[PDB]
């Protein structure tokens, strides 16, 4: 919910108009097997849900905001770096996530059209083209052993380039 | 490998001098089979016989390292190209394939779009 | 390093006593325990039966690595504390010597793969 | 709270009477082991900090638990041997594994190099006590002198180049406090820099070129089949090798490419003598060179793929190496030669074993996923980010690997056993216990190893 | 009582052992009291209570 | 010859005597060793122990980055214009020259 994309709206009605036979079978046992063992679980599902009555509040994600980040920090110190290094590391592990959704998005992209697939969608490949090339060029991805040091000389590395490249063009 | 017919009735002299050698093959063949058959058909036995062929035979390439291999000559450094060059030999290949690789990445780029691995 | 302001003749100074000694020290414990370990091994070089259950001049054996011990460590909390002191004075006295650097984000080069 | 339980192991053998002995000896070791799989594999969002450096923390290391299984496991081994033996010289020796294990927790524990070092050379003395003593086979002194002649030779040259490093750059103590580090510039002085820092764990981690200091222990085996899983966690023993790449000296790698390609052949041409040896320890021995030759091939790349690839690695080795051991222990105790032509022969004697004997083999090969293709799988992607042309050599050793395994197989499925009078007996309860205690680990981990290949995952 | 001291005097030294390095570890808790309440990480200031980590 | 030396000793009971045993010397010890206490062991570490090894110890912030995450893509698309990232770490920081 929210987060995840999901299609617009589900088609698909009933329409039996060519022959009698036996009507369709697959929509005589869809009635069948839904008071046969569908209806037990859901019974079951709620008798487990009418069981549980008090239940644990449980708060969630914890916070933690900013603490300096490790540019701002000059010098090398042990105590200054160490808080900038967690930060780091906090932010590399939430974008290694935030990929896996849009890749997850991607995944919801190929099933939901299906015959399509390539021609329409447009959206879905756009946005996983501006992710991972962000992803690739600024969040390692080259630069071997996850270390909070090292991205800050392969983000210099990048704008030297850059600037470079504007300064000549 | 065999280079001519499969041998089994080819080649053979026609009841000469060979039969005298043929009848002694027997003679040492039982001399090492009645000692076998005297250690294995008692019931208070229990336990698996040596039988010092197959532990000479453990021997012959275990050990005989050293004592072996005193005339060092020109066929064992022929066994020594065999030895060093092939990891030689991967030195102009791995190399060729990252000069290719790395100068690809600075001049040219020839990097995957959706490369999120590594 | 060195030795400069001290003599010999009984071991700590005396006159810079002002440190607090060792009391009941993990550092204490291990010397104890080889205290312990020489009223084993006594047992076992002259045949004795049961090094853990045998004669009792071991309490000799513990309470004589613990005395030499303890003074051990008072040299050693001494000692430390003066090479540390002299250390802290010579940067106090010439301050040249000792330079200070501070608040850089110098470039540098990175490593590719 | 790992510091005085395994110390507290070593009075427990000695007080106790002469009829019990072993039965103190796992039961006080198994519910230890049970409080390291409670409390280690907990972790925020980097390594923490148990205490102050005597024992420090884990980064990526469930490798210790792996020992703590382990601590008993040996004890188990070792039930028909030593049977026969005064019973003094019984609390002599399980006093002796139980300090390899002490040293072997504070090794993994520690996270220092020179507190490691010292205590990583500390785990060498018990070894070559427990080789050179009870050792079945005649030539076992060849064993002890090139087990320290190999290890030391290489390992000494760490004392000029640890205390090197942070006489130049503050101090190695902490590690986590090492991150002062200075990118290394590629110079002539730093060519034996890097070298005396890695050769020391080329040794440990067996290569091609200096690999002959393992087959040695395992032929001239230091107790039939029982004391050689200590041997195995000697070779996962030099982990080392994760923590010197990663901190001491990440630019200058240039030094490393030649010993990928020694460590390449050294994983075909180790596996090809590993065919026709008649020893059945050997066949082991020689494919524990291959296996352990992955890491070294992955370490070096120094891409995060190859990390998660090689602690998995470390893991699957030292459960399924060792579990083959333990079937070359069985084996051995009724024939009393390890000759593998003269052995032949499963289901007609040992039905039950033949079925723990598929379940060691197959683990050699990439089976459905346990430990050992998530190992291995994950090395081999590693390998083609760095060059395309690996997995051609890769490739061979997935062949060899099955002619590891069927090879074992086949020599014990030919139903025969002629010349055999003994092995009436089919397998004791404790016997089968050994073959339960390392694959169902194995078969645990087949559903989630999130907390087996851990370096940031 | 009196069997169980002779029988099991080694049995009762391994579990008392875990329990003396689970307090001696414990203990070292008090060394480390450097930014306890301080180092914005996890620091909020408490009221009902003094020192919330250990 | 030795005089001394030849005296050798081959003796594998293990079903002869006991009948039922995992090792030699006194049944009532063994059925208490090789039975009881090798299989709590068995018990307790593999099973009770099972439920620690991947089963709830949290575990290096693995459920805990899919809730950070999922509230951050919402946070950055609606209110932001680009999608999570662009930059890492430095925003305009001190230049190379």
């Amino acid at each position: 919910x929210x987060x995840x994309x999901x299609x617009x709206x589900x088609x698909x009605x009933x329409x039996x108009x060519x022959x009698x036979x036996x009507x369709x079978x697959x929509x005589x046992x869809x009635x069948x097997x839904x008071x046969x063992x569908x209806x037990x679980x859901x019974x079951x599902x709620x008798x487990x849900x009418x069981x549980x009555x008090x239940x644990x509040x449980x708060x969630x994600x914890x916070x933690x905001x900013x603490x300096x980040x490790x540019x701002x920090c000059q010098e090398k110190d042990v105590l200054c770096m160490f808080e900038a290094e967690m930060q780091w590391r906090r932010d590399y592990k939430v974008d290694q996530e935030i990929v896996n959704i849009i890749q997850e998005r991607l995944k919801a992209c190929q099933q939901r059209e299906g015959e399509s697939h390539r021609q329409n969608c447009a959206k879905e490949l756009e946005q996983f083209t501006q992710v991972v090339k962000a992803y690739q060029d600024r969040y390692x991805x080259x630069x071997x052993x996850x270390x909070x040091x090292x991205x800050x000389x392969x983000x210099x590395x990048x704008x030297x380039x850059x600037x470079x490249x504007x300064x000549x063009x | 490998s065999s280079l001519p017919t499969t041998l089994d009735p080819a080649e053979y002299d026609i009841s000469s001098e060979t039969r005298k050698a043929q009848a002694e093959r027997l003679a040492i063949r039982s001399r090492l089979k009645r000692e076998y058959q005297l250690q294995y058909y008692d019931p208070s036995r229990r336990g698996v016989i040596e039988d010092p062929a197959l532990v000479r035979w453990t021997y012959a390439r275990s050990a005989n390292i050293y004592p072996n291999f005193r005339p060092n000559t020109k066929t064992s450094l022929l066994g020594a190209l065999f030895g060093i060059g092939p990891l030689v030999f991967w030195y102009y290949v791995f190399k060729t394939d990252r000069d290719r690789k790395e100068k690809l990445i600075q001049e040219g780029k020839l990097d995957r779009t959706f490369n999120i691995s590594y | 390093g060195r030795q400069g302001r001290a003599t010999f003749q009984f071991l700590p100074d005396e006159a810079r006593s002002l440190p607090p000694p060792k009391l009941t020290d993990p550092r204490l414990a291990f010397v104890g325990f080889l205290g312990y370990c020489s009223g084993l091994i006594d047992n076992a070089i002259r045949r004795r039966p049961v090094l853990l259950a045998g004669l009792h001049r071991q309490l000799l054996y513990i309470t004589s690595f613990v005395f030499v011990g303890y003074y051990l460590l008072k040299r050693q909390d001494y000692m430390y504390a003066v090479r540390d002191h002299d250390m802290f004075s010579y940067i106090k006295s010439h301050x040249x010597x000792x330079x200070x650097x501070x608040x850089x984000x110098x470039x540098x080069x990175x490593x590719x793969x | 709270k790992y510091i005085i339980p395994t110390i507290m192991l070593m009075p427990l053998t000695w007080l106790s009477k002469n009829n019990m002995i072993w039965v103190n000896s796992t039961a006080h070791s198994l519910l230890i082991s049970f409080t390291s799989l409670l409390l280690m594999n907990q972790f925020g969002d980097n390594s923490l900090n148990f205490s102050l450096l005597f024992f420090s923390d884990s980064l990526s290391t469930p490798l210790l638990i792996l020992t703590m299984w382990l601590l008993p496991l040996m004890l188990m081994a070792s039930q028909h041997h030593l049977s026969k033996e005064n019973l003094t010289r019984k609390k002599l020796f399980i006093t002796m594994l139980i300090s390899l294990q002490l040293f072997l927790i504070m090794t993994f524990t520690a996270m220092e190099l020179i507190l490691f070092y010292i205590l990583f050379e500390a785990t060498l003395v018990p070894t070559l006590i427990i080789i050179t003593r009870w050792g079945n086979q005649t030539e076992r002194l060849n064993a002890g002198l090139y087990f320290l002649f190999y290890t030391l030779a290489g390992s000494l040259p760490l004392l000029v180049a640890l205390i090197y490093i942070q006489n130049t750059v503050g101090s190695l103590n902490f590690l986590m406090l090492q991150y002062w580090v200075q990118p290394v510039h590629n110079s002539w002085s730093n060519v034996f820099m890097w070298l005396a820092c890695m050769m020391a764990f080329m040794v440990k981690m067996p290569l091609y070129g200096l690999h002959l200091w393992l087959p040695k222990a395992h032929v001239e085996a230091p107790i039939a089949g029982s004391m050689v899983l200590a041997a195995v966690l000697l070779k996962l023993g030099g982990y080392g090798m994760l923590r010197i790449t990663l901190i001491l000296n990440p630019m200058t790698d240039f030094m490393a490419y030649p010993f990928i390609m020694l460590s390449l052949w050294g994983m075909i041409m180790t596996s090809s003598i590993c065919l026709r040896q008649t020893d059945l320890k050997s066949l082991i021995a020689y494919s524990s060179v291959s296996h352990m030759a992955l890491v070294i091939v992955a370490i070096l790349i120094q891409t995060p793929w190859s990390y998660m690839g090689a602690t998995a690695l470390m893991i699957a080795h030292g459960l399924t190496s060792s579990m083959l051991f333990c079937l070359a222990n069985s084996n051995y105790e009724r024939i009393h030669s390890r000759t593998m032509i003269l052995a032949r022969g499963l289901q007609t004697l040992l039905p039950l074993m033949a079925t723990w004997w598929l379940l060691a083999s197959l683990t050699n090969l990439a089976l459905p996923p346990t430990i050992n293709l998530i190992g291995e799988l994950f090395v081999v992607m590693s390998t083609f980010s760095w060059s395309n042309i690996t997995i051609i050599l890769m490739g061979v050793n997935m062949v060899i690997t099955a002619l590891y395994s069927l090879y074992m197989l086949i020599m014990t499925q030919r139903g025969k056993y002629t010349y055999h009078i003994n092995n009436i007996s089919p397998s004791f309860t404790r016997e089968n216990a050994l073959m339960s205690l390392h694959i169902l680990p194995l078969l645990l981990l087949t559903l989630n190893p999130k907390i087996i290949l851990g370096p940031l995952y | 009582l009196l069997q169980v001291v002779r029988d099991h005097w080694v049995h009762v030294l391994v579990p008392m052992g875990f329990v003396f390095g689970y307090y001696l570890d414990r203990k070292n808790d008090e060394k480390l009291t450097a930014f306890r309440n301080k180092s914005l990480l996890y620091k909020r200031e408490l009221k009902p209570n003094e020192e919330v980590t250990w | 010859r030795w005089q001394e030396d030849p005296e050798p000793e081959d003796e594998n009971l293990y079903e002869k005597n006991p009948d039922s045993h995992g090792y030699d010397k006194d049944p009532a010890v063994d059925i208490w060793n090789m039975r009881v206490v090798f299989f709590f062991g068995f018990s307790i570490v593999l099973v009770l122990g099972s439920t620690f090894v991947a089963y709830l110890p949290d575990y290096r912030m693995q459920e805990w980055a899919r809730r950070e995450a999922e509230r951050l893509v919402k946070y950055r698309e609606a209110h932001g214009l680009p999608i999570m990232e662009s930059n890492c770490f430095d925003p305009s920081k001190i230049q190379l020259p």
